[PDB]
């Protein structure tokens, strides 16, 4: 197992955004040309494993663990009924103090706050991708397309990301063969060589959240100087068409830096190999 | 709503 290797991503010019946004109210729109340097992108969510390590390493207490609650969702035991603080839900323990992770080391870490993401990816000599370097990787070398592999959801009939099936949120049919979380390395990498950079877990990006973008073209763009949260990528695998159609790598949303829930992690990102 | 904030 390798779950801290990363890639190289080259070089490039992309259009970011998109001018057919499927939800507008996130900012989806307008598209614009950004310039992206060519620098490094776990090809990997952080696994639970390679966390514990930086926790064996550190000492680091998270914000769940030191607030003493976390959001779970119902459907694997608030902003909807969905949704519970349950005391005790940290990242050792996803769904409350009587869950485990020592059957799922290599999955995506989760109730990981931003604050605790930039404490881990700092720790191994990282950094948080911006949202413009984190939507580029996603795009996985296409121009223009709703997912890292294309447009259309299942293609050649096989499933490319973790995601809902079935109906949300009464019932996953699990027929992408994880209800819940999977393996870091599960399904197919994008071009790029990244896994799972949409479902699975929602990405923390480095960026304060605004929907207000310019049409002008950029280069390295840090998002905002100012806000009140910060910008996550990706969709997860509760997102589904019918309630939270943002496995799409022009999705968009945000939460406050201090928030942790059982569908959020993230991966780092580099300006050279460390 | 996707994930709910602290
Ligand atoms: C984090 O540290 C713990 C505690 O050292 C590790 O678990 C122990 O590892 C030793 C050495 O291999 C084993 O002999 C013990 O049986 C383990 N004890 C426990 C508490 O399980 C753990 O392997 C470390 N985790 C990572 C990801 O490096
Ligand atoms: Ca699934
Ligand atoms: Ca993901
Ligand atoms: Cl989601």
């Amino acid at each position: 197992l390798a779950h801290s290797k990363m890639v190289p991503i080259p070089a490039g010019v992309f259009t970011m955004g998109t001018d057919d946004p499927q939800i507008k109210q996130d900012g989806e729109a307008p598209a614009r040309r950004v310039t992206i340097d060519a620098f490094y992108m776990d090809a990997y969510e952080v696994s639970n494993t390679e966390f514990e390590k930086f926790v064996n390493s550190t000492g680091y207490l998270t914000e769940a663990e030191k607030f003493g609650d976390s959001f779970v969702f119902e459907g694997m035991l608030a902003a909807a009924p969905w949704w519970l603080p349950v005391k005790g839900a940290n990242w050792r323990h996803p769904e409350g103090p009587d869950s485990t992770i020592l059957h799922r080391p290599d999955h995506p870490v989760l109730h990981v706050s931003w604050n605790d993401a930039v404490a881990y990816c700092t720790w191994a000599g990282k950094r948080l991708p911006t949202e413009a370097e984190w939507e580029y990787s996603c795009r996985g070398g296409l121009h223009n397309r709703l997912f890292p592999w294309g447009n259309k959801l299942q293609p050649k009939g096989q499933h490319y990301a973790n995601i809902w099936q079935g109906e949300f949120p009464v019932t996953n049919t699990g027929e992408d063969g994880f209800q819940g979380t999977a393996p870091v390395d599960a399904f197919p990498p994008n071009g790029y060589g990244l896994y799972n950079i949409v479902g699975n877990a929602w990405e923390w990006t480095s960026d304060w959240w605004t929907v207000h973008h310019s049409v002008e073209e950029t280069l390295n763009p840090k998002g905002p100087p100012s806000g009140k949260d910060r910008v996550k990528k990706g969709g997860s695998y509760m997102s589904h068409r019918s309630y939270c159609y943002r496995y799409r790598c022009a999705a968009r949303s945000q939460n406050t830096p201090d928030s942790s829930a059982s569908n959020l992690g993230f991966r780092c990102a580099a300006d050279r190999l460390p | 709503l996707c994930t709910p904030s602290r």
